[PDB]
């Protein structure tokens, strides 16, 4: 819902979307290869 | 203590980062913790 919004903000005012009460899957997004940088601090994309 | 790492904990080192971090944070725990079994024992010498 975030990834492929159709709409993002300005970064000056840049959104801030809550993610709570779910299911993460961290290796869909990840392996989508959709993203030309996916870079993790501390934690790899697939072990958070 | 974390003597300098990120946790005291072994796991929250290890559960989290790669080795070529990993054992960084936890050469900081093994400096803390054997500094302290080394002056442990020596009291142990002096109050013998």
């Amino acid at each position: 819902e975030v990834f492929n919004a159709t709409r993002f903000a300005s970064v000056y005012a840049w959104n801030r979307k809550r993610i709570s009460n779910c299911v993460a899957d961290y290796s869909v997004l990840y392996n989508s290869a959709s993203f030309s940088t996916f870079k993790c601090y501390g934690v790899s994309p697939t072990k958070l | 203590s974390n003597f300098g790492a990120i946790s005291s904990v072994l796991n929250d080192i290890l559960s989290r980062l790669d080795p070529p971090e990993a054992e960084v944070q936890i050469d900081r725990l093994i400096t803390g913790r054997l500094q302290s079994l080394q002056t442990y024992v020596t009291q142990q010498l002096i109050r013998a």
